[PDB]
RNA sequence: GGGUAGGUGGUAAGAACCUCAGAUCCGGAGAUUUCCGAAUGGAGCAAUCCGGUAGUUGGAAACAGCUAUCAUUAAUUGAUGAAUAAAUAGUCAAUUAAAGCAAUACGUGGUGAAGUGAAACAUCUCAGUAGCCACAGGAAAAGAAAACGAAUGUGAUUCCGUGUGUAGUGGCGAGCGAAAGCGGAACAGGCCAAACUUAUCAUUAGAUAGGGGUUGUAGGGCUUGCAAUGUGGACUUGAAAA
RNA sequence: CCUGAGUAGCUCGGAAAACGUUAUUUUGAGUGAAUCUGCCCAGACCAUUGGGUAAGCCUAAAUACUAAUUAGUGACCGAUA
RNA sequence: GGAGAUGGGGAGCUGUAGCGAAAGCGAGUUUUAAAAGAGCGUUUGUUUGUUAUUAUAGACCCGAAACGGGUUGAGCUAGUCAUGAGCAGGUUGAAGGUUGAGUAACAUCAACUGGAGGACCGAACCGACUCUCGUUGAAACGAUAGCGGAUGACUUGUGAUU
RNA sequence: UGGACCUAAGCUGAGGCUGAAAAGCGUAGGCGAUGGACAACAGGUUAAUAUUCCUGUACUUACAGUUAGACUGAUGGAGUG
RNA sequence: GGACUGUUUAACUAAAACACAACUCUAUGCCAAACCGUAAGGUGAUGUAUAUGGGGUGACACCUGCCCAGUGCUGGAAGGU
RNA sequence: AUCAGGACAUUAUCAUGUAGAGAAUAGGUAGGAGCAAUCGAUGCAAGUUCGCUAGGACUUGUUGAUGCGAAAGGUGGAAUACUACCCUUGGUUGUGUGCUGUUCUAAUUGGUAACUGUUAUCCAGUUUCAAGACAGUGUUAGGUGGGCAGUUUGACUGGGG
RNA sequence: AAGGGUGCUUGACUGUGAGACAUACAGGUCGAACAGGUGAGAAAUCAGGUCAUAGUGAUCCGGUGGUCCAGUAUGGAAUGG
């Protein structure tokens, strides 16, 4: 689905309220962006990365 | 994800110290020539080790630069082009010279060639700014046919 | 093995049979088990066709009989290996897995309606109802205090009554329903990474395999001693017995 | 020397909790502490006081049900059932 | 424990003093300055069996168009797609081109080719425009008699989709 | 009339892409006549069918050997169809 | 009355309805504009403004008067919000 | 990332203030009756700036011991220098910032073109090209939005509305 | 006279309240009498809005002042009654 290529995190599906507080079925999609990685033994093409994982890989030097 | 430059000076001189403010990918992680190491050591205790590492990198950079200059100015590059009865119809791209360098046993990376693509036939000479103080000049002959 | 004198499943009296030199039947243990069917060589319109290979045989050969092999995916391994020199990707080869079906019963996770009521209805209610998907199990999940809680209180968790319809929550409307404690069934706590160190990674590994270690009646790593000669398991197969 | 970091809290909406979002746990987006004199809890919050040591993993035990096999049973109906 | 009464297990519930929302007080409480007044008080039992009623569970029962989720559906039929077949028979003789006159060249006219037309009549075929008949018919849509189209936006078969 | 010979619309789909899940899309690929290619006619028989049984007359594509002759030649390219 | 060849409410009804060539207007310069979905992907379109989508009318002859007050649509950047 | 200008602000920088009078160019808190002197006068051109339309804080080319009418002389509701505090305006070294316009790609997009996988309209990798911090995507919060969802549309009525 | 004007002022009080009124309820009507402390007038006694019968909508919810009130381990605060 619309999930990143590094970890598994299902999109959020729940209920949203209006100005009159009307229950509606609403969706939140995880923040994913295409990013290029470089590491040993191939696996260097573009993948989908979540910003939450993006910061961690940025500080942990996952390239 | 360090805060110190790694052996390549950026835009108008900043000294080799802990000064590179981290926007995250602006130019620090944009350049793949930067450090990837923990932070607890890289405050003051690993500073002397980093100075020794920078000196080693500087000396090997000078040695390799001189070697590449020597082997380039002794062995000029050659290719061939298809000619429009005297007018250059073939095209030459930096990919070809990168391939030639890689085949000749001296790989040149993708992060130092910033020149425009070459368009023309005949003998060409280009001074490539691969290095700031010890840059090289390459001569290429393309056979017209 | 028990194991006997008639038996050969039923519309079939029969006919033809055999039989106490121990059948049949019954219970185990196997073999056999056409084809389809997750279906697995390709397809197919289900029980069909066309097939590839490695051999065997008749034949001069084609051809025709007899066998077994021939899906995809994931992991591991080896080799070839373009853009791109190299390496990859990819390709080929070999090994291992579930792959599927079903008990309308559960359990877990995810997705996710309605009408009913408020004699109206949108907040709400039924309701995370039904339903849909995935998973494994015969039980599952939950489980070891960042627990509770306001007392010199207890010391994994799960389930049953009580607490109790309490304190409360809700266009404070309909409605909704505790948290401890008690009486109880049952009641085992363990295992990792880190500092610290040893051998192996061109030993820059920041990884691999070891000693150690599972923390608040604080404890471990560290320097430095005396001891202790064991017990129970969340636990190995051998041997016998019941 | 050490005690589990893009970690907890926090902001914008939520979900689970008697619970309609309120202490408590969690996240779709952002955020960025602590080092044992620590840190968390004690239905906002502080001081005081008391309790506790997570952010890695596992755990049969009581409990729900018999599609199915065996032996027995029914103040169960007796072929418009 | 014959899945038995029962025995054990006193955890809790009623009444035993109440007043109120409460700090608390107490045969008094609260309202009040009140010892003023007023209110509530001033113990009058518990457990079962039973009947009826009431409360939720479908709750005397039958009844709808309802609503939501899932599922089969292009062979009826609508449209489309690729691909065959067919249109009898009879009519008309366009444009265009040719020749000649003609005109400076054109144009125009007379004769010829020519068979074209969402041109005509009219079987097959397609559809159904009308009267009668039938309306528990032979038929859950028909029958005689006529009707229109009937060479094109013509009909239809095959297989496929939505 | 067909298949082992070939496709049109179409169908499926390794990979791969998208998508809460199931799943949807789609490439090489493989199927898919209503068509194309493709070699049989006359007569007779049976209660019953028949260019399939028989009689006469035929032909084709195949395999091997043999004779004779020649340089032949695709999983590719062109014409054809 | 409508231009007609025609589409028709199977199984009550064929037109003064629709349709049509045509006329008029708006929008659209390539990942066109639009549309399906959610998304991949797909038509438009293996198209390029003499074209397409949408709106309105409906051979041909001749005309289509006024008004942007209100609504819409576009432009607008000063000022209030 | 980078380039430039403007701003919103200010450290520091000096200038900057006339009702009538005071013989004068007076904004409010003060010790206060002396001090300016190579922290080199007066006179000579006047300027940075103020500009009221009259001059001022400072000064250089010159200057060499002059004095200060603004201590003291006296004045006004505010009275003088040396100096501690603070108001209006103009600049103003300096930074924090976004905003306006941009330059570049190396993030990123592509249904630009090419090579290989693969002798494949897809797809994978690579290169190229056009773009390029934008678009798209995620969230939050706006504006618009009968395309769609859910509902509502009272009662008496000497038939109904 | 319940009217006219004159004068003191402001009972157009606080806490109530037996007893009655008429009624499903919500309610609504008068009111003896007492306590405090008042105004009037010497006192008498009157004054619990007018000569009376019309001259308003509960219950939430949210808000203001004060409160002998509570204060999630303690204090406050916060949050409340």
């Amino acid at each position: 689905a619309k999930k990143d290529q590094l970890t598994l995190r299902g999109p959020l599906y729940g209920n949203n309220r209006s100005h009159s507080k009307t229950i509606t079925r609403r969706k939140w999609n995880v923040n994913l962006q295409p990013c290029k990685v470089k590491t040993a033994d191939g696996k260097t093409t573009r993948i989908l990365v979540s910003t939450r994982t993006l910061r961690t890989l940025k500080k942990h030097n996952r390239l | 994800m360090k805060v110190i430059l790694k052996q390549d000076v950026s835009n108008l001189g900043k000294r080799f110290d802990v000064v590179d403010v981290k926007d995250g990918y602006a130019i620090h992680f944009l350049f793949p020539k930067k450090l990837a190491a923990p932070l607890t050591k890289k405050s003051l205790q690993d500073r002397d080790l980093f100075l020794k590492k920078q000196q080693e990198h500087y000396e090997i950079n000078k040695a390799l630069s001189h070697k590449l200059k020597e082997v380039i100015e002794q062995t000029e590059l050659h290719f061939s082009l298809k000619e429009h009865n005297g007018r250059p119809y073939g095209s030459i791209i930096t990919k070809q010279i990168i391939n030639q360098a890689h085949t000749k046993g001296m790989a040149l990376q993708k992060f130092m060639f910033k020149d425009n693509v070459r368009l023309g036939f005949g003998d060409h000479e280009i001074t490539l700014h691969i290095f700031e103080d010890t840059t090289a000049v390459l001569k290429v002959k393309v056979t017209p046919d």
